[PDB]
């Protein structure tokens, strides 16, 4: 996987 | 007479108001008396600087939690690289304090703002679920500027706990009116990613928000797909202005960018709309977005008029949000009827894909039954198929009213041989159309290679009602  | 903010950087917030018309028409909502009073927004991200001089006045501990470290305090972890600045930048876009001599203002500068610290660690299904389901009778609106990798080869969505959190949120959250989930549509433009391969944006339970540059163009980072609902301004090239917000270490930045900035601005506009009518359901809010968003002077080569006369694009959905129009329409809005769901299993046998496959089916949309739909909301083509190189596929769905939705464009980097396993490709582009009639699914090999595969299941899932239509635009 979970990316900003 | 309404007095606009005096904050030092408010004149640089070109996207909030201007004489040029390149803005989100937020000042008009403020002038109508809506600044977010009484609404609670939570930023699900890497934390929130709760003591920031432009957030402290609006900070809400009841809208906040630290899921990564399992404590109530969402304060970011400070490092030399300032990695955990992202949630604080998003929060200030929603609800930075106004008229306090610091930085700029939030869209909903009198709303209450919290943060869930959940990205600074291993982001499991359980972490996501505990964040999406935080205090759902206190938090009205959840903003998420994160999601699956934008490498242009990933297909990934909420696992079981997170999907359960979405369903619990929209069903029992906010007193049964439903939690409002706002999602950033993605940063995979350079990889030719599709936001329909992201189950968070592609969910019917989220308002997936794309971006436009100051001069009205499709930013380099933008992903096109049929699940996007609408657009807010964000960054573009280096001659175009960017987003002004609260930064880590009690600073002010004028250079917040990308998909991350668009969802918070939408969350802020939705907060103003909720102030104007606290009885709006989660579906009401999507209807308002569809009816009020503005295509004008957004440049794209795929603008199409759907069956009810609304312009729609895979880059922008229904266009730019319009806060003044949202709050005005909200005030006397009549709650939509309960959501119906009509399930149509299309195939009678598996179909080889080859170079090109067209599946045509005439449907009655549950005629004569309690789930009869004459007014569509979301539609899904839930597809199960094998293929040797997934990214060579392009998939289109045509509604009975002639609206061609691109469910999947080619993804050059997607070499996967894993196909799609009941993947629920979603389109917003046929909203308010009558779904009775001929639907067409097209699957084609966009490459010269001799690819191969089989479509084994195609479920057309229609959501909507049977009442309350407007005269087409
Ligand atoms: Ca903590
Ligand atoms: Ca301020
Ligand atoms: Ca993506
Ligand atoms: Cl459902
Ligand atoms: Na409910
Ligand atoms: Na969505
Ligand atoms: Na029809």
């Amino acid at each position: 996987x979970x990316v900003x | 007479v309404y007095q606009e903010p005096t904050d030092p950087k408010f004149p640089q917030q070109w996207y909030l108001s201007g004489v040029t018309q390149r803005d989100l028409n937020v000042k008009a909502a403020w002038a109508q008396g809506y600044t977010g009073h009484g609404i609670v927004v939570s930023i699900l991200d890497d934390g929130i600087e709760k003591n920031h001089p432009d957030l402290a006045g609006n900070y809400d501990p009841g809208a906040s939690f630290d899921v990564n470290d399992q404590d109530p305090d969402p304060q970011p972890r400070y490092t030399q690289m300032n990695d955990n600045r992202h949630g604080t930048r998003c929060a200030g876009e929603v609800a930075a304090v106004a008229n306090n001599g610091v930085c700029g203002v939030g869209v909903a500068y009198n709303a209450r703002i919290g943060g869930v610290r959940m990205l600074d660690g291993e982001v499991t299904d359980a972490v996501e679920a505990r964040s999406l389901g935080l205090n759902p009778n206190h938090i009205h609106i959840y903003s998420a500027s994160w999601g699956p990798e934008d490498d242009g080869k990933t297909v990934d969505g909420p696992a079981r706990l997170a999907e359960e959190a979405f369903f619990r949120g929209v069903s029992q959250g906010r007193g049964g009116l439903g939690s409002i989930f706002v999602w950033a549509s993605g940063n995979g433009g350079r990889e030719h990613d599709s936001c329909n391969c992201d189950g968070y944006t592609n969910s019917i339970y989220t308002l997936s928000i794309s971006s436009a540059t100051q001069f009205g163009n499709v930013p380099w980072y933008s992903e096109a797909c049929s699940s996007t609902l609408a657009t807010t301004y964000s960054s573009g090239n280096q001659n175009e202005k960017q987003i002004v917000t609260t930064d880590l270490r009690q600073k002010c930045t004028e250079s917040h960018t990308g998909t991350s900035a668009s969802a918070p601005l939408a969350a802020g506009i939705i907060a103003l709309t909720l102030e104007a009518n606290k009885n709006l359901t989660w579906r009401d809010m999507q209807h308002l977005v569809v009816q009020t968003s503005k295509p004008a002077h957004l440049n794209a080569n795929d603008w199409a008029t759907n069956g009810v006369g609304r312009k729609v694009s895979h880059s922008y959905g229904y266009g730019l949000l319009d806060a003044g129009a949202m709050v005005a329409l909200a005030q006397n809005w009549t709650t939509v009827a309960p959501q119906r769901k009509c399930i149509i299993d299309i195939l009678t046998e598996p179909k080889d894909i080859g170079k090109r496959l067209e599946v045509r089916k005439t449907v009655t949309a549950c005629l004569g039954e309690p789930n009869h739909i004459t007014r569509l909301e979301h539609a899904q083509a839930r597809l199960t198929l094998s293929y040797n190189r997934r990214g060579d596929l392009a998939i289109h769905l045509v509604s009975p009213m002639g609206t061609r939705s691109t469910l999947l464009a080619a993804r050059p980097h997607d070499y996967s041989a894993d196909g799609f396993n009941d993947w629920a490709f979603m389109t917003t582009h046929s909203w308010d159309e009558d779904p009775s009639g001929e639907w067409v699914l097209e699957i084609e090999n966009t490459s010269e290679a001799n690819n191969y595969g089989t479509l084994t299941k195609f479920t057309l899932v229609l959501y909507g009602t049977a009442s309350g239509s407007l005269v087409p635009r």
